[PDB]
């Protein structure tokens, strides 16, 4: 209840250089994110905790029944802050400080080993990374691989022509109309 | 992010929010459906080949010089000469006020996977012609493939090679002309320009749009409840969600418009890339201007870019025919 | 093995298995969505009616026609977008149809991966299925060629083919499979000197 400001957030240390009679601070939303602390000159700006999207990595139910947790755009030091009950809705604690942490450009996820063959994507994460569950067996996190690798032999007098033929048949599946729908 | 936008870290509003309820899910499942996409649009692109072929060291390709356009081992980045002058001529604090749930995802391929694809287009068309789009690749001369090209348009094989050293001159001098052209001006890569700005500026009306009342008291939800009594303050609370819902809304739709164009212009480079990179085209303008002879792809940020080929007859003559 | 490979994995059909799971998921939605309140006293449309006078009745059920009215507007604007993205794949199978179907396409990989020779069309339901039949070459070898010939002391230049050598005199066969010939000047033309 700063001077009559009311919200929610933890405060923080902030070094901003405010003008003599400068008390708010006015974000591009037109939100508060400084205040100047009564009977201090001190100014602490407002915002929420280590934050963001919280995705799940799974299988399906009937394969297994494990899961490994991405934290998107933190750092990966910075995610044990809130390892307490009665603090987060999420009470998860063995995730934060847990199973092998690799940190990638999307953030860290936890419960999944990073090993370093690569094969093809069947989860994507993210910034070439992917998951799968393979095998004594556990989630596991690779690089994506474009394909094999092939060289060609040029020269200025080689040339090379086929002498054989096979023939193939090949589907393709186009949509042409939908449901029709009265109201 | 549903709960955060409107009303975040006050949870007298989000027991609020259950009362619309499922009005905002139906949000998450049409934004994540673009994102899904995005990664297809790339793929279909880039990914028309099934093996990743290299280059030979020996770059004596009958004359003609590929230098600009074959990647550079030198520099950090595996980009060619061309591709480093794309890169820094698109333009994309500003992500830092976005604590309101709006997140910028990476793309599933990083922009040093995708220049390992072109890499392996050029260094295939140039050893092997067309012959590896339809099956096994074979090598070919390259001073031979070219009079294949023009045995196609219609012009005998006997003339390039009676004019091989100048038609190599005209090749290579061309090549170096786009160098200068794209540093010249800055309004050439307008294309790619305005994609990115039409994004920035849709999230920046976004954010402005939480701080209009929508008519009501205040703007701010926690003086609502210390300014009004408690029978009442209900109405007015909701009478202010709506605003921040149906604002939402609006952005939304407004992206599946967008992104039906982009679907539409990602199916053109798709063919871009099968007929005038792939083979050669009988089609008239659609690979080029005049007489295709073949393509190269080039990569840029959010897009690609080409490098037409073709044949333009010069100076003419009147004569008498029967 | 058309036949069996579709069989085994059903995985296959998912184009257009996600066409009609998209149908019935909005409907779906729309019905589970008029149990909201909108900011009133119950869900229920009558018991307003029978709990309030016609003075402030009338808040209440202004709060809740405009709010199943935007529902409904919500629910016809997404499927003008998906009516114009189906019917952007019905122009493109009348395409298929006309080019790959009733002739011959030179387009290249357009009716399949290969060299296009016939293809036979099938009927989904909500779809249609091409069966398209490719030309892929097979083991090759690998010879020495040349770009001309002179032997009167004048070029000579392939008429349709290249010229090819399996190491000790030289042929001239196709661009497509290898059939060896002997040179002659029904094969080839002359022009101008070997300079
Ligand atoms: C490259 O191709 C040439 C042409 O086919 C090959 O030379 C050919 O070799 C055969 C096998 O000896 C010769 O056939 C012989 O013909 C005589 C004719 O009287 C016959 O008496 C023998 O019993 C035998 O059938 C053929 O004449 C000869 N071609 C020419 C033009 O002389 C050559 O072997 C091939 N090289 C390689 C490395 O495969
Ligand atoms: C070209 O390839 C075909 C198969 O793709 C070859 O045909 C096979 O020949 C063997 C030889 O005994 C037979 O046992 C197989 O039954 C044949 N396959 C079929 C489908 O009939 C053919 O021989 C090859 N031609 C050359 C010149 O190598
Ligand atoms: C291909 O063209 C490039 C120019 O785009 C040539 O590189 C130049 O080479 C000359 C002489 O070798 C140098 O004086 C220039 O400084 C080079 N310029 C650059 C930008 O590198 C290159 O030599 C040509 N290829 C061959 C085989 O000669
Ligand atoms: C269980 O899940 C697996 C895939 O994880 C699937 O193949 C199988 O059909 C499922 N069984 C059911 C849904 O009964
Ligand atoms: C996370 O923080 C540590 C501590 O300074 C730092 O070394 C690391 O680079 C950070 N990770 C990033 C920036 O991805
Ligand atoms: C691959 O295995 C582990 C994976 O983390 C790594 O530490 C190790 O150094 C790598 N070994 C080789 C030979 O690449
Ligand atoms: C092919 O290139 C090499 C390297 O420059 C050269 O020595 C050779 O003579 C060339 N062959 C022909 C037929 O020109």
């Amino acid at each position: 209840n700063f001077n009559g400001l009311k919200g929610t957030g933890v405060l923080t240390e902030s070094n901003k250089k405010f003008l003599p009679f400068q008390q708010f601070g006015r974000d591009i939303a037109d939100t508060t994110d400084a205040v100047r602390d009564p009977q201090t000159l001190e100014i602490l700006d407002i915002t929420p905790c280590s934050f963001g999207g919280v995705s799940v990595i799974t299988p399906g139910t009937n394969t297994s029944n494990q899961v490994a947790v991405l934290y998107q755009g933190v750092n990966c030091t910075e995610v044990p802050v809130a390892i307490h009950a009665d603090q987060l809705t999420p009470t998860w604690r063995v995730y934060s400080t847990g199973s092998n942490v690799f940190q990638t450009r999307a953030g860290c996820l936890i419960g999944a080993e990073y090993v370093n063959n690569s094969y093809e994507c069947d989860i994507p994460i993210g910034a070439g990374i992917c998951a799968s569950y393979q095998t004594s067996q556990s989630i596991i996190a690779y690089t994506m691989s474009l394909g094999a690798e092939n060289s060609v032999a040029y020269s200025n007098n080689s040339i090379a022509i086929p002498t054989n033929f096979t023939i193939s048949v090949t589907t393709e599946i186009l949509p042409v109309s939908m449901t029709k729908t009265s109201v | 992010d549903c709960t955060m936008y409107i009303c975040g870290d006050s949870t007298e509003c989000s027991n609020l929010l259950l009362q619309y309820g499922s009005f905002c899910t139906q949000l998450k499942r049409a934004l994540t459906g673009i994102a899904v996409e995005q990664d297809k649009n790339t793929q279909e692109v880039f990914a028309q080949v099934k093996q990743i072929y290299k280059t030979p060291p020996i770059k004596y390709f009958g004359g003609f010089n590929f230098s600009q356009i074959l990647p550079d081992p030198s520099k950090p980045s595996k980009r060619s000469f061309i591709e480093d002058l794309l890169f820094n001529k698109v333009t994309l604090l500003i992500c830092a006020q976005k604590f309101k749930g709006l997140t910028v995802l990476p793309p599933l391929l990083t922009d040093e996977m995708i220049a390992q694809y072109t890499s392996a287009l050029l260094a295939g068309t140039i050893t092997s012609g067309w012959t590896f789009g339809a099956g096994a690749a074979l090598q070919i001369p390259f001073a031979m493939q070219m009079a294949y090209r023009f045995n196609g348009i219609g012009v005998t094989q006997n003339v390039l090679y009676e004019n091989q050293k100048l038609i190599a001159n005209q090749f290579n001098s061309a090549i170096g002309k786009i160098q200068d052209s794209l540093s010249s001006t800055a309004s050439a890569l307008g294309k790619l320009q305005d994609v990115v700005n039409h994004n920035a500026q849709a999230l920046n009306t976004l954010v402005k749009q939480l701080s209009s009342k929508f008519g009501a008291i205040s703007s701010v939800l926690n003086d609502i409840f210390s300014r009004l009594d408690k029978v009442e303050a209900e109405v007015q609370i909701d009478r202010l969600i709506t605003g921040r819902l149906q604002s939402l809304q609006t952005y939304v739709t407004q992206q599946l418009i967008r992104a039906a164009e982009i679907r539409a212009s990602a199916n053109l480079a798709a063919t871009k890339m099968s007929e005038c990179v792939l083979g050669q085209s009988k089609r008239v303008d659609f690979c080029g201007k005049g007489y295709h002879l073949m393509s190269f792809p080039q990569s840029a940020p959010h897009g690609v870019v080409f490098l037409h080929v073709t044949y333009v007859p010069a100076q003419e003559k009147n004569f008498t025919t029967a | 093995k058309i036949q069996d490979s579709l069989s085994s994995t059903a995985s296959a059909l998912g184009k257009l298995q996600d066409v009609v799971n998209h149908n019935a998921q909005a409907l779906n939605t729309l019905v589970k969505q008029l149990s909201s309140k909108f900011g009133a006293i119950s869900s229920v449309l009558n018991d307003i009616f029978s709990r309030l006078d016609k003075v402030e009745a009338e808040v209440q059920i202004d709060r809740l026609i405009t709010g199943r009215l935007q529902s409904l507007q919500t629910y016809v604007t997404q499927q003008l977008i998906r009516a114009a993205e189906i019917r952007a794949s019905a122009n493109l199978a009348a395409t298929k149809m006309s080019e790959c179907v009733l002739g011959q396409s030179k387009r290249v990989d357009f009716c399949g991966k290969g060299y296009h020779l016939m293809s036979f069309p099938q009927s989904a339901p909500h779809g249609v299925v091409f069966l398209h039949v490719t030309y892929v070459p097979a083991q090759e070898k690998n010879f020495t060629t040349a770009p001309a010939i002179c032997h009167d002391g004048k070029a000579h230049f392939p008429r349709e083919g290249v010229f090819v050598s399996n190491g000790t005199h030289w042929f001239v066969t196709q661009r497509n499979f290898y059939e060896p010939q002997i040179i002659t000047t029904d094969n080839t033309f002359v022009s101008g000197n070997c300079d």
